[PDB]
Formats: C-alpha cells, sequence, structure tokens
C-alpha cells in the first residue's frame, strides 16, 4: 500500500506515452502528450467564487464512496483523478474510491491504481457501460453517499463538503458541481459561463442550455446558491445511497451507447427528488467533443436502445415528439421494461407534464396542430431572421441550437411561424427575397408545404422553392424548384 | 466511459 505522493506516476505512464508519428487523440479524444506532460497533483486555480471561501462544515458530515467508472482511459489522466480526489478533499469523507474497469484493454491500467491507499478495483469481464458499471460500485460501496466521478476530472479546493453538506441535510437531493473546463488540447483549466445548465432538446442528447433572464436574475442576486436544474451534466453527481437503492439504482438493462443522465433525471424529479447544481463546488473535466452531435446522422440509433428504455418508461405521451425528432429510433429495438414501469407504479412519480411545467418549462412543446417544429435545418445551418422584424429579410446562420431566432414551426395553417411573424412571398419573381411580416391566416404569400421526404419547402401552388443561394446577396430567397444544395431544408421535428 | 459531450458554451450572439 502506498500514499500517493509515493505513487511513482513516471513508471505508470510508462510504456503507454505516445510515440512521434502517433496520434496524440488515438487513446481517449483529448491531447494524451500535453495530459502525460503534467504532475499527478499539477496546482490548479480556485475559480470559486470568493464568498465560497467564507463557509466552515461540521466534521461530521458523512463520509462517500467515490466510484469512477472507465474504459480504456489514459493513464495519466485516470491517476489524476485519482489523486485530485486524495489531495483535494478531507481524508475521512473519502471512505474508499472504487474503480470500476470496464473491461478495458489492459487490466494494468486498474490494476496498478489498486496500490494506492484507499483504492479498490472492481474489473468487468466484458463491456457492460457506465450505468451497470455504477451498480457495481454502488453495491460494493461501504459508505453512506455515493459519489460518481469520469475518469477524466480533477477536484478543486474544497469540492466535497458542499455536496455532502446539501444531501446530509436532504437525502432526496442530488448533487453536482460545476464542471470547469480541462482543454482537450493543452489542458489549461479553466472556468465556463455561469450562466450555463444542463438541458436537451426533444431529440433527448444532453446540450447546455443559457439561463433565461429570470434565471439569470436570480442568479445574480446570489451566485452561490443552488441552482435547481432538468438534466445531470456530465459523469458527475452526489447522492445518499439509500436513496440511490430506493429509487432503483440504475436501470440494468442499459447498454453501452448514450443516456447515462436521462433516465436519471427524469425518475429523480418525477418520483420527488430533485437535481441541483452546487457553485461553490468546482470539478474540471475533459470534454471531447468539438461540436454537437449531428442529427440526422447514425447517432440517433447508437443512442437510442437506452433513449427508448428512458422516453417509453417516464415520458408518456411526450415520447412522440422524440420520434419525430429521431424517426430513425422509432423501430430499434430496447428490451422488455415492465420492470421499470412496475417501479414508476411502485413509487408513486408525477406524469411528465408536470416534469415539462414544473422543472422545464424552458422546453419548447409543439402545438397541438403544428405539423413540423423546431428549427430549418441546411446542413450545419439553420433558418435565422438575424434578429429582424417584420418588412425584414431571413437568412441563415450557423445553428446553435439555443432556440431564439432560430426557433421556427410549419403550422397548421401551412406558415412557416416564429413568434408572430411569417415566412413571405413578397415577390414571386424567381431569384426576389421572401420577407418576415405578421402573420395572417388567409394570406396565400405565407403558404409553404414540405415536399420530397420533407427535405425541401415549397411555396404553396408555385414552382417556387426556398433557396439560400442569394444568402450572401442579402437573405433567402424564392428560386424555380431544382435539384440544387442551396435548396435543402429539414425541421428537426416532423410531426 | 461517459458519451462524450460537448465543452459547455452557446450562441455568442442574444435572441
Ligand atoms: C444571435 O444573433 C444572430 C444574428 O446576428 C442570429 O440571429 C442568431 O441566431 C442569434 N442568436 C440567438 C440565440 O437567437
Amino acid at each position: 500500500k502506498v500514499r500517493w505522493p509515493d505513487f511513482n506516476q513516471e513508471a505508470y505512464v510508462g510504456g503507454t506515452m505516445v510515440r512521434s508519428g502517433q496520434d496524440p487523440y488515438a487513446r481517449n479524444k483529448f491531447n494524451q502528450v500535453e495530459s502525460d506532460k503534467l504532475r499527478m497533483d499539477r496546482a490548479i486555480p480556485d475559480t470559486r467564487h470568493d464568498q465560497c471561501q467564507r463557509k466552515q462544515w461540521r466534521v461530521d458530515l458523512p463520509a462517500t464512496s467515490v466510484v469512477i467508472t472507465f474504459h480504456n482511459e489514459a493513464r495519466s489522466a485516470l491517476l489524476r483523478t485519482v489523486v485530485s480526489v486524495l489531495k483535494k478533499s478531507p481524508p475521512h469523507l473519502i471512505k474508499e474510491i472504487i474503480l470500476v474497469d470496464d473491461y478495458s484493454n489492459d487490466p494494468e491500467d486498474g490494476a496498478l491504481l489498486g496500490k494506492i491507499e484507499k483504492v479498490r478495483v472492481l474489473r468487468n469481464d466484458r463491456r457492460e457501460g457506465l450505468m451497470r458499471s455504477r451498480v457495481r460500485g454502488a453495491d460494493a460501496a461501504q459508505a453512506k453517499v455515493l459519489t460518481f466521478l469520469d475518469s477524466h476530472c480533477e477536484c478543486n479546493e474544497h469540492w466535497l463538503e458542499p455536496l455532502l453538506e446539501r444531501v446530509a441535510e436532504d437525502r432526496t437531493r442530488v448533487v453536482s458541481p460545476i464542471i470547469d473546463v480541462i482543454n482537450m488540447d493543452n489542458f489549461q483549466y479553466v472556468g465556463a459561463s455561469a450562466d450555463l445548465k444542463g438541458g436537451f432538446d426533444w431529440n433527448l442528447v444532453f446540450k447546455w442550455d443559457y439561463m433565461t433572464p429570470e434565471q439569470r436574475r436570480s442568479r445574480q442576486g446570489n451566485p452561490v446558491a443552488p441552482i435547481k436544474t432538468p438534466m445531470i451534466a456530465g459523469g458527475l453527481f452526489v447522492m445518499d445511497k439509500f436513496y440511490f437503492e430506493e429509487l432503483g439504482k440504475y436501470d440494468m438493462m442499459m447498454d453501452v451507447w448514450g443516456g447515462e443522465n436521462l433516465e436519471i433525471s427524469f425518475r429523480v424529479w418525477q418520483c420527488g427528488g430533485s437535481l441541483e447544481i452546487i457553485p461553490c463546488s468546482r470539478v474540471g473535466h475533459v470534454f471531447r467533443k468539438q461540436h454537437p452531435y449531428t442529427f440526422p446522422g447514425g447517432s440517433g440509433t447508437v443512442f437510442a436502445r437506452n433513449t427508448r428504455r428512458a422516453a417509453e418508461v417516464w415520458m408518456d405521451e411526450y415520447k412522440n415528439f422524440y420520434y419525430a425528432a429521431v424517426p430513425s429510433a422509432r423501430n430499434v429495438p430496447y428490451g422488455n421494461i415492465q420492470s421499470r414501469l412496475e417501479l414508476r407504479k411502485k413509487l408513486s412519480c408525477k406524469p411528465f407534464k408536470w416534469y415539462l411545467e414544473n422543472v422545464y418549462p424552458e422546453l419548447r412543446v409543439p402545438d397541438h396542430q403544428d405539423i413540423a417544429f423546431g428549427a430549418l435545418q441546411q446542413g450545419t445551418n439553420c433558418l435565422d431572421t438575424l434578429g429582424h422584424f417584420a418588412d425584414g429579410v431571413v437568412g441563415v446562420y450557423e445553428c446553435h441550437n439555443a432556440g431564439g431566432n432560430q426557433e421556427w414551426a410549419l403550422t397548421k395553417e401551412k406558415s412557416v411561424k416564429h413568434m408572430d411573424l411569417c415566412l413571405t412571398v413578397v415577390d414571386r419573381a424567381p431569384g426576389s427575397l421572401i420577407k418576415l411580416q405578421g402573420c395572417r391566416e388567409d394570406d396565400s404569400r405565407q403558404k409553404w408545404e414540405q415536399i420530397e421526404g420533407n427535405s425541401k419547402l415549397r411555396h404553396v401552388g408555385s414552382n417556387l422553392c426556398l433557396d439560400s443561394r442569394t444568402a450572401k446577396s442579402g437573405g433567402l430567397s424564392v428560386e424555380v424548384c431544382g435539384p440544387a444544395l442551396s435548396q435543402q431544408w429539414k425541421f428537426t421535428l416532423n410531426l | 466511459g461517459t458519451t462524450p459531450s460537448p465543452v459547455p458554451t452557446t450562441s455568442t450572439c442574444s435572441a
């Protein structure tokens, strides 16, 4: 058994260093060369608000079992995660660190770390996935409070106490830190916007949401108050162990791919708990995507088993908006869900409509008689008002997934509508720019239709199609329909 | 492992 300061980092990282000529990003989608240059206990800046430094905690806060699942992690990053926990946490609050090695190619990545004080290693004999692995770690846990971390994190100053203090006060709170960013290229540790929290669109993939004006006003008035959130962000949360068990742990029929925070966030909120972000708790994390998952695309299928298991149990009739967004999922097998249905019945949970109204009212729900909804996409761009009002041109702009000027519907009256403005064919000559004008129910100039498997938008009663070829020249136009890239448009939801 | 995720940002202009 070795105390973490005596652990031989250079021998552990060892023969796994990147050779010259090898892709530094190959092991786990971040730059391993730079990860390997850091020490295991490298200093990081204290990104907490100044008020957080004036907080004191009882010595009798409940200890936690920290459960870290991993699969083919970069050794330097896995070791720095473990050391961060040990270095930054009051030792008495760390009952144990349980590493659950989810069938990594080399079992030494984990086994060598089991020499460290407090570190226990459980190795799965096949790839089970994060959710099943977390259940294994949780069943093995000795403490009364579970802490789940991912395998490429770095805990900051007094990260743990604020989380435990919330759960010790009310066992129904499931709580997370603010996630700071560890850059995937250069490994610098920095803070992100304080006005971002976890969310999702009807495709049910995680996204960052920008707080509304009310929420931002509220945050300004106390930047260290706990923040309620509709969806856990990241790999990271603390939960009373008995509450985790009572609520149904994780669904053990989930597989490797996607959905890790979806089912649990719905279940916690619907079945009477809550999700919080705790600003005085900071943990940095290496995010590995540069862009959102593309939809349409293959991800909708890759994530469908786990996503359907969430939607079919929890979402009631709202699952239909998910299938509107991800029609490729509609027929993907997802296994029997009777026991999870039984759990929901046993726990007396609220309907999804209640979740939408009380927990996530910012998720906008299509009108009952909308034909299509969401954003109107063309490649990675979206139909956009460019901030214009009546008589202004419309445009196209990089899809930002933030709603706003990119929020549209195709209404029962066949209009393409944003707030009370509608796309209007003010001039039928081919080439002419279209304009935003007030929606009027019987204006033939404002009628559009999806054509060709919902891949274009034609002006009803015409051979004119919406066309971005004029976007450099002033905005979108009507153009003679033809086989042009600039005439491809598709709503994210087809109802 | 976790499901790879985007770095925390949003649109850089306002609605
Ligand atoms: C920000 O403004 C630009 C135009 O300058 C776009 O309209 C973009 O869609 C806007 N962002 C949001 C969130 O509506």
